[PDB]
């Protein structure tokens, strides 16, 4: 399949949609919602890019690269000007409610949500009323909880059900009240619910066991083991 | 609440123990005769390293008038100086340079870092840089600073004053005891821990 | 379109001239943010393309610059010839006004180029120190040894396999066998430094400890009875190892090591990095930012003008106004400390802008350092350097011309004093410096010792006019830009928006990423011409950070200029360069 | 050389003469350090303190931010949480010979709780004094900012401030409410 990002021609696989094709090739597209272990589901709305029908066409329209195939013959652009305002916007509503809460968040310097928000160049904020608060839940001795920082993406959801089997782990509520976590208070039963932490984008699904003795990614030794 | 040192030419060559202070009384006011002339005139050997050598000749000018202390002869020769003042980077190529220099003063003699680079190094942790003066030779006063302002200098020259007025050194190298004591002074960190902990408001920084 | 815009300069008259004399295909043009038209020259037709340069109807007169590069460890090489390493050459024309970046690539075994110093002079230094730091050999040097590090040392500083902290190697240790080794090291010895030697050419030492403010180094002096037959300068005494630290630190947090590089400098060292940084991550700084950086630059160029003026006079003898032009320094300091906070390296330019707003009342403190300058800078001529003493020990001390000024690259008020009006701020405008008004003195033609003490104290005066205009006309608006990538973002935007916190955060922790690129940016600074050539790859950190100080170029030119004079004329050299060991260095 | 030069230098050595006795009848300029207390600008980049909110409790939160915004790398602390969920400093420690007092700690804080003070008298004698821990640089106050507090801006619940109590936030709605 022959795409053409920005009127630059790749060679990519038919078989997979645009945002993992674009990733592979070492192009940049924000992205929360999609994950390569679980799908595409378009939710997040935030890998807009502009289609174009033909290589002559000016107007194109805005699509999304997880839902969108790429096909042979493939036109596309991430930096068009509408399609970057666009995601700007999108990390902009996703940026309304959220909590002023980086510096005591474990998953600052290691968040997905803060990679996206510097990537997509929002910096100035012009909301000016209240964000929503969510009352946060026990989910026992290895995940923390913390639902402010949600931001609707529907990945911990997605893993825990569709993937690992889970069943105590589940979306409630409604238009922007969406709940994320257990019906009540107590123990996650999945023997893999400890992934969570890293599947969740932002610091809602923590790592309570690093916690305790926390430091940020940036100040750990790392080595590869078994 | 004395240190011990004699020396016999890695360095530095000496080995220092922890000792009682020893102090006739004519003996005592004739030692601190000898140190009120020791510290109250003290000639630095002048030195030039980097910027910290720029703040100590700006503390040698007039606006701060270092001469007050009787500090200002500024020697170029390491034989009539009593004080090395590393005011600046121990480059590699220059830490030879200055080993020499200090070996080349007489007794007795004195150590100032000024700075962070002669202190630990400071910012220029790399390659071609001695991560700190007091890795080859012995420091009496350390500066924090990058640089010390030249108060600073003046401040860290009362305090290598206070120190040089309590310590015991042999009158003559016929009689007494040659060993070198020097005083295992209060640290001026938990001297102003009083005094810096209860400090409440501070001006704004957005005024003069 | 913005001056900080990719450009590949095609429309530049030197490369048509290049196609039409050596062909198409012969070379390859590269599009940078540098503002240069950079070319990548085949290695074998350089000094060819250098001949041709040379002997152009307006030529490039002076190689501004030369060294190398590591292209191992970088990625994003699009549209570039294959190398491991590369050798670049800043060539100057100034009767065109305009500047041409020729690189040569290399291979990793095969690191050998044909030197260049058969066109330019200052290609000795320059090649010595890509030897030293890259492992690069030139074919034909006179004399291809170390100049920063000592004779004895093992690897290249500045290759990307070398590492760069002193607490990955082991901690220093002095013991007694090592203080003679290296004691050992530091002797001289007259057939290894190329004084091809009368049975009275007696030989002199000068430093290496320097008793005088600008660093501690070395000059080995050739000597028959008192004239100075040869001399070579020994450097590399205060090397700091800054471009390898720019390397291992984050943009925003070099800004630091970019304040000691000319340590009388600082706001003036700090601003042609800040902005190469904003070339590089397509920042224009608003008016205000321009006005505020113009201002704090002129006020350190007073600084150390007042410093050198000061030294020169001392150096001559007469030791009081010292004490009076640091006095003014303590004026200046006083006006500096309330702006920034800190005396000799504020570390006060930001990317986008400056680190605070102006305190309330610095138009006040600015307004008595104004009425005090004059009066005492007066009484400074008339106390001083108008004494025929004074006169007697600088003039006709160490003279050259144009010629000599532009074959050694030699900028400043050394260059100045040829008669050659060659200012950055007049002649490649930036920081908003078209908006002030002020001259540019020239000499006569001759580079004396006086004469160039005497330009630092007309471009002393110019720059209490350009306070003055900075005093009359600040505008009122932003101390930072609205630039994503201004880093800090304003400080109360980031104490209570999560969005600018984010910014903040990622921004002083793991780094701002500048998307990869190369830029360029040459000031006028205290001492000649600085400029950062900055090459990023993409991260938050610097691949390449190349600072080329005019001190090098005048501590090159030495030999020529001081050969046949006297030790004392070696001297008041010295005092009349305005150089530092740390521009030098670095 | 000539008589008239000879003449001319004599004169300019009489003047120079005259102007350095004239500069002899003028005004002290030095500041009589130590019995003058310097002065020091409010935003001198001098000893670096820890400060308070407010409230009385210490402003740090334990992020590292200025330990990994510091060029030099002097900066080691250590993040421990309250019962009720609050972060702090296990501890606190600034090797001062190492720090090129340059601020970027300072504007690094975003609960501005490590600050640069206008003091620069920090001699010492042992280089193993100069390293200042959370007892020699935590203050009673709030230093140079006296009203700020992260606290009262941040989503997590800590005592005396629970979920929605914070500034720009609203009452958390439960998913079981009867309103649509
Ligand atoms: C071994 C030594 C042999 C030589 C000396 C023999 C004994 C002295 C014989 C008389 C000397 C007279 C010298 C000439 C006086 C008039 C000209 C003059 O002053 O020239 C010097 C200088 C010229 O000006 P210029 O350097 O061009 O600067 C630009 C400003 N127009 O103008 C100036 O600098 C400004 C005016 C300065 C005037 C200075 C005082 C002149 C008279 C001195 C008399 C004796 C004083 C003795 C000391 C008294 C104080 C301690
Ligand atoms: S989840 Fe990410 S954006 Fe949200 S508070 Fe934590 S670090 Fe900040
Ligand atoms: S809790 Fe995390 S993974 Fe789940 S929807 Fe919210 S942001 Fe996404
Ligand atoms: S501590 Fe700072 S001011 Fe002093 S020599 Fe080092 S770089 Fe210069
Ligand atoms: S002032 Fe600079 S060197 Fe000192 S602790 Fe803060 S960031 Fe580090
Ligand atoms: S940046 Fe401020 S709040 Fe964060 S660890 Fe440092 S002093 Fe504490
Ligand atoms: S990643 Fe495509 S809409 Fe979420």
């Amino acid at each position: 399949a022959t795409i053409h990002v920005d009127g630059k021609e790749y060679e990519v696989n038919g078989a997979d949609n645009l945002l993992e094709a674009c990733l592979s090739l070492g192009l940049d597209i924000p992205y929360f919602c999609w994950h390569p272990a679980l799908g595409s589901v378009g939710a997040c709305r935030q890998c807009a890019v502009k289609q174009y029908q033909n290589a002559e066409d000016t107007r194109g329209r805005l699509v999304m690269s997880c839902m969108t195939p790429a096909s042979d013959g493939t036109f596309i652009s991430i930096d068009d000007e509408e399609a970057k305002q666009f995601r700007e916007s999108v990390v902009e509503w996703l940026m309304t409610n959220h909590p002023h809460d980086c510096p005591v968040c474990e998953e600052g310097g290691n968040c997905h949500l803060q990679d996206m928000t510097v990537m997509t160049g929002h910096s100035f904020r012009r909301y000016r009323f209240t964000k929503r608060t969510h009352r946060n839940q026990d989910l026992g001795p290895f995940i923390s909880h913390e639902m402010n920082r949600c931001i609707a993406c529907y990945r911990c959801v997605r893993y825990y059900k569709d993937y690992a089997g889970g069943t105590d782990l589940g979306v409630y509520g409604a238009h922007d009240n969406v709940y994320f976590g257990r019906p009540e208070d107590g123990t996650l039963e999945s023997e893999f619910s400890g992934n969570l932490v890293e599947i969740c984008p932002t610091g809602v699904f923590t790592d309570k066991t690093h916690s305790e003795r926390y430091n940020r990614k940036w100040d750990m030794q790392f080595a590869p083991s078994i | 609440d004395y240190t011990l040192t004699r020396i016999d030419p890695r360095y530095p060559l000496q080995k220092q123990e922890i000792v009682t202070d020893p102090l006739n009384v004519f003996m005592g006011k004739l030692n601190d005769m000898v140190n009120w002339g020791r510290k109250n005139s003290i000639w630095p050997y002048n030195f030039g390293l980097s910027c910290c050598y720029v703040e100590m000749v700006t503390s040698f000018t007039a606006v701060h008038d270092v001469a007050r202390f009787g500090a200002e002869v500024l020697r170029a020769s390491p034989r009539q100086a009593d004080l090395m003042v590393v005011a600046g980077t121990c480059f590699t190529k220059m830490a030879p340079v200055i080993q020499r220099l200090y070996d080349q003063m007489l007794e007795p003699k004195w150590v100032i870092s000024m700075g962070a680079c002669a202190n630990s190094g400071g910012m220029y942790d790399i390659y071609s840089v001695v991560q700190g003066v007091d890795k080859f030779i012995p420091v009496d006063v350390y500066i924090p600073g990058c640089p010390p302002r030249p108060e600073a200098y003046m401040q860290a020259l009362m305090l290598l004053q206070e120190s040089i007025g309590k310590e015991r050194r042999p009158l003559s190298w016929v009689v007494g005891d040659q060993g070198v004591y020097r005083a295992n002074m209060q640290s001026e960190r938990e001297r102003k821990r009083g005094e810096r902990i209860a400090v409440t408001n501070l001006r704004t920084p957005d005024e003069i | 379109e913005p001056a900080w815009q990719t450009r590949d300069h095609l429309d530049d008259p030197v490369i048509g001239e290049l196609r039409n004399r050596f062909g198409p295909d012969a070379f390859t043009v590269q599009a940078t943010r540098t503002g240069v038209p950079v070319v990548w020259i085949k290695r074998e037709q350089l000094l060819e393309v250098g001949d041709f340069l040379k002997k152009l109807p307006k030529p490039y007169v002076m190689l501004f610059d030369l060294h190398g590069m590591d292209e191992r460890l970088r990625t994003h090489r699009e549209g570039l010839p294959a190398a491991d390493f590369s050798v670049f050459y800043h060539l100057i024309s100034i009767d065109r006004n305009r500047d041409i970046m020729l690189k040569v690539a290399l291979a990793e075994n095969d690191l050998h180029v044909p030197t260049f110093t058969k066109l330019f002079p200052n290609a000795n230094w320059y090649e010595r120190e890509t030897w030293d730091l890259f492992g690069i050999t030139f074919d034909g040097h006179p004399n291809l040894r170390r100049i920063m590090m000592p004779q004895t040392w093992k690897g290249h500083p500045l290759r990307k396999d070398y590492p760069a902290r002193a607490t990955e190697f082991s901690p220093f240790e002095l013991t007694k066998a090592k203080q003679d080794l290296e004691m050992e090291a530091l002797t001289f010895k007259p057939e290894e430094w190329g004084m091809k030697r009368n049975e009275d050419f007696m030989f002199l030492n000068l430093g290496p400890n320097h008793p005088s403010a600008h660093g501690a180094f070395r000059i080995v002096l050739q000597l028959d009875g008192e004239e100075i037959v040869d001399c070579v300068p020994d450097i590399g005494y205060h090397h700091r190892g800054a471009e390898k630290m720019g390397e291992r630190q984050s943009w925003h947090s070099y800004i630091p090591y970019t304040d000691r590089i000319e340590y009388l400098g600082g706001c003036v060292n700090e601003m042609p990095y800040v902005l190469a940084v904003e070339k590089l991550a397509g920042i224009t700084v608003p008016d205000r930012v321009n006005v505020i950086r113009v201002m704090l630059s002129e006020l350190f160029r007073i600084n150390s003008h007042l410093l050198y003026i000061s030294t020169f006079i001392q150096d001559v003898g007469a030791m009081t106004p010292v004490f009076f032009a640091f006095t003014d320094r303590q004026k200046i300091y006083d006006l500096v400390e309330a702006i920034t906070g800190f005396r000799m390296h504020p570390a006060w330019f930001r990317i986008g802008g400056v680190a605070h707003d102006l305190p309330r009342g610095w138009d006040r403190l600015l307004r008595e350092f104004l009425d005090w300058m004059p009066k005492r800078l007066a009484s400074y001529e008339k106390a001083a350097l108008q004494n025929t003493i004074l006169k007697g020990r600088s003039q006709g001390v160490a003279a050259y011309g144009a010629k000599e000024a532009l074959e050694w690259g030699t900028t400043g008020a050394g260059l100045r004093a040829t008669g050659i009006d060659f200012d950055v701020r007049k002649a490649r405008p930036y920081s908003g410096y078209e908006n002030f008004d002020f001259e540019i003195p020239v000499g006569g033609g001759v580079s004396d010792c006086y004469t160039r003490v005497m330009l630092k104290v007309e471009e002393l005066r110019q720059s209490l006019r350009i306070l003055e205009q900075c005093l009359n006309n600040m505008p009122e608006g932003p101390f930072k830009a609205d630039h994503p990538l201004t880093t800090p973002p304003p400080k109360e935007r980031t104490l209570q928006h999560i969005e600018t916190l984010i910014t903040h955060f990622l921004q002083v922790s793991w780094g701002p990423v500048m998307p990869a690129n190369e830029s360029f940016q040459m000031i006028e600074a205290t001492k000649g011409i600085n400029s950062y050539y900055l090459t990023s790859d993409g991260s938050t950190m610097s691949y390449r950070t190349r600072i080329r100080t005019p001190s090098y170029a005048h501590l090159q030119q030495i030999p020529a200029a001081i050969r046949g004079s006297l030790v004392s004329d070696l001297i008041v050299y010295l005092g009349s360069i305005d150089f530092v060991m740390s521009d030098v260095d670095r | 050389m000539t008589l008239k030069e000879l003449l001319v230098g004599f004169g300019t050595q009489v003047r120079s003469i005259w102007m350095i006795g004239l500069h002899a009848f003028a005004k002290r300029e030095t500041r009589m350090y130590p019995e003058e207390p310097v002065y020091l600008p409010p935003r001198y980049r001098g000893r670096i303190v820890l400060t308070r909110d407010p409230d009385g409790e210490e402003r740090c939160v334990a992020c590292n931010l200025c330990a990994v915004a510091c060029p030099v790398g002097c900066i080691s602390l250590q993040k421990a949480e309250t019962k009720d969920g609050r972060w702090y400093p296990e501890f606190f420690r600034i090797n001062f010979s190492r720090c090129i007092f340059c601020g970027l700690c300072e504007e690094a804080c975003p609960t501005t709780a490590i600050q640069l003070t206008p003091d620069f008298e920090m001699g010492e004698y042992k280089r193993q004094d100069l390293v200042y821990e959370k007892e020699d640089l935590l203050i009673s106050g709030p230093g140079k900012y006296p009203e700020y507090n992260f606290y009262r801006m941040a989503g997590m619940a800590i005592d005396g401030k629970d979920k929605g109590e914070a500034e720009n936030e609203a009452k958390p709605i439960d998913v079981k409410s009867l309103l649509p």
